């Protein structure tokens, strides 16, 4: 019951600006403790976690990343923003937007662990492509 | 009231009838510990206190004496040595709403458990992760718990009920919360055993 | 010469009875009501606070012209009695009410 | 540095036990937040395995089990099954970084 759905151009010029969307259902952003993040897998590689943000527009992203990236809410949409500037070629990958539900596992320690550990649901990804 | 704000209200000098409410049967629930329920308004107490809320049918288990989980911890808990009554119906036709009705909230944390019948009074936050929070609620440092999400739809488990817990107090002064006075017709011109008011 | 006030420390740490005339009605409190050095009273200066209060009561006024009262303590129940007669001569006084209180009364300042 | 190392495939014939290691560091299969496992086909939402070391979401097989010690994990999978042929993912917060690092993940296949 819970949908992502990732759009955005599939091919970018390097050092440009990359905007990507995520329209999600089954929640809400406005949640107390609700997250919803971005995550990238790179060609024929593993998942890496790009940032996330919470229903009080607070916010991370990876520190390697984090001058360059940046998410953003619109709860009237329920709907989550990724930009990312100073692309590079190195930036080509598939790109999944997720849902954290409030805070961790609630039953067990009481979500007494900063984020249990992930989430869960996953988007269908989109694939971009820096190049030109 | 929401269980973490619950509302006490105390009654004294008056006359109350409890067979009418207890042989009502309008009533999902009516437990009393201590004192026999069963047409007892018999007795004469100091003060009669009345303590209402708002809970879910799951947690309808979770106010009683001696009873553990997130609401007798951490929102309304009573003693075992619980010498009252509990009553609780059903009020999803009155506390329910289309969309959900997200007025009541409860306590999801605290450092101890509930020292006998408590409310919501200092409500501020509690550090639920390693370090200070210093302000705005956030990473590891939040708020309790959230709304209760009583739509009309719910499962039982998840739908409104109203509590209302009775304590009868007797201290060392002039009972005054007595029943009735089950007058009588009076005879005359007959040798009968008579009670005259005393 | 309107009321009294009954009590053990005669401020907000204990209950204590402002029994009063309000010269419209008689209105009688067993709230905990705060000390005054010299409560007036066309102003009123006595009812300091009302420190959380429990108990209200009203009722109708009493009414040259001789007032006697007789106020006793006995097991938490506070009787009165009273009589109204137009020193010297004998006469009785009949009870008026009985109030299931409790408190303990040890100074009973008049009004003033 | 950003990826938790894995073994990038392993194998076994149905019935087989089958493990998966993960190798870490100090900050986050160390001295981190405990390490979850993952498993779901390549490209679509992954799914809890493994939470806690060792702890088991609902819906998974008793017959999947995980252990850590020191700076490595594994995934026990006790009885190969034509299912466990997926990808599995280790992941763990990583302090150092500040970030919740995945690992590089394993293709079981039932051969
Ligand atoms: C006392 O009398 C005054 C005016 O005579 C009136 O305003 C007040 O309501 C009365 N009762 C009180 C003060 O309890
Ligand atoms: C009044 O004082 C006596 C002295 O022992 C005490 O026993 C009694 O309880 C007191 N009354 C009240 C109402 O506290």
């Amino acid at each position: 019951e819970v949908q992502l759905v990732e759009s955005g151009p599939g091919l970018v010029k390097p050092s440009e600006t990359l905007s990507l969307t995520c329209t999600v259902s089954g929640g809400s952003i406005s949640s107390s403790s609700y997250y919803w993040g971005w995550i990238r897998q790179p060609p024929g590689k593993g998942l890496e976690w790009i940032g996330s943000i919470y229903y009080r527009g607070s916010t991370y992203y990876n520190p390697s990343l984090k001058s360059r990236v940046t998410i953003s809410v619109d709860t009237s949409k329920n709907q989550f923003s990724l930009k990312l500037s100073s692309v590079t070629a190195a930036d080509t990958a598939v790109y999944y937007c997720a849902r954290h539900v409030r805070s961790a596992y609630y039953y067990g320690s009481g979500s007494y662990r900063d984020e249990g550990n992930w989430f869960d649901p996953w988007g269908q990804g989109t694939l971009v492509t820096v190049s030109s | 009231a929401s269980v973490y704000a619950w509302n006490r209200k105390r009654i004294s000098n008056c006359v109350a009838d409890y067979s009418v409410l207890y042989n009502s049967a309008s009533f999902s629930t009516f437990k009393c510990y201590g004192v026999s329920p069963t047409k007892l308004n018999d007795l004469c107490f100091t003060n009669v206190y009345a303590d209402s809320f708002v809970i879910r049918g799951d947690e309808v288990r979770q106010i009683a004496p001696g009873q553990t989980g997130k609401i007798a911890d951490y929102n309304y808990k009573l003693p075992d040595d619980f010498t009252g009554c509990v009553i609780a119906w059903n009020s999803n036709n009155l506390d329910s709403k289309v969309g959900g009705n997200y007025n009541y909230l409860y306590r999801l944390f605290r450092k101890s458990n509930l020292k006998p019948f408590e409310r919501d009074i200092s409500t501020e936050i509690y550090q639920a992760g390693s370090t200070p929070c210093n302000g705005v609620e956030g990473f590891n440092c939040y708020f309790p718990l959230q709304s209760y999400g009583f739509q009309p739809t719910n499962g039982v488990g998840y739908q409104p009920y109203r509590v209302v817990v009775l304590s009868f107090e007797l201290l060392h002064a002039p009972a005054t919360v007595c029943g009735p006075k089950k007058s009588t017709n009076l005879v005359k011109n007959k040798c009968v055993n008579f009670n005259f008011n005393g | 010469i309107r009321g009294w006030i009954f009590g053990t420390t005669l401020d907000s740490k204990t209950q204590s009875l402002l029994i009063v005339n309000n010269a419209t009605n008689v209105v009688i409190k067993v709230c905990e009501f705060q000390f005054c050095n010299d409560p007036f009273l066309s102003e009123f200066r006595v009812y300091s606070s009302a420190n959380n209060c429990t108990f209200e009561y009203v009722s109708q006024p009493f009414l040259k012209n001789l007032r006697e009262f007789v106020f006793k303590n006995i097991d938490g129940y506070f009787k009165i009695y009273s009589k109204h007669t137009p020193p010297q001569g004998f006469s009785a006084l009949e009870p008026l009410v009985d109030l299931p209180i409790g408190i303990n009364i040890t100074r009973f300042q008049t009004l003033l | 540095q950003s990826v938790l190392t894995q073994p990038p495939s392993v194998s076994g014939a149905p019935g087989q036990r089958v493990t998966i290691s993960c190798t870490g560091t100090r900050s986050n299969i160390g001295a981190g937040h405990d390490v979850h496992w993952y498993q779901q086909l390549p490209g679509t939402a992954p799914k809890l395995l493994i939470y806690g070391n060792n702890n088991r979401p609902s819906g998974v097989p008793d017959r999947f089990s995980g252990a850590k010690s020191g700076t490595s994990a594994s995934l026990a999978i006790t009885g190969l099954q034509a299912e466990d042929e997926a990808d599995y993912y280790c992941q763990s917060y990583d302090r150092t970084l500040t970030s919740y690092v995945f690992g590089t993940g394993t293709k079981v296949t039932v051969l």
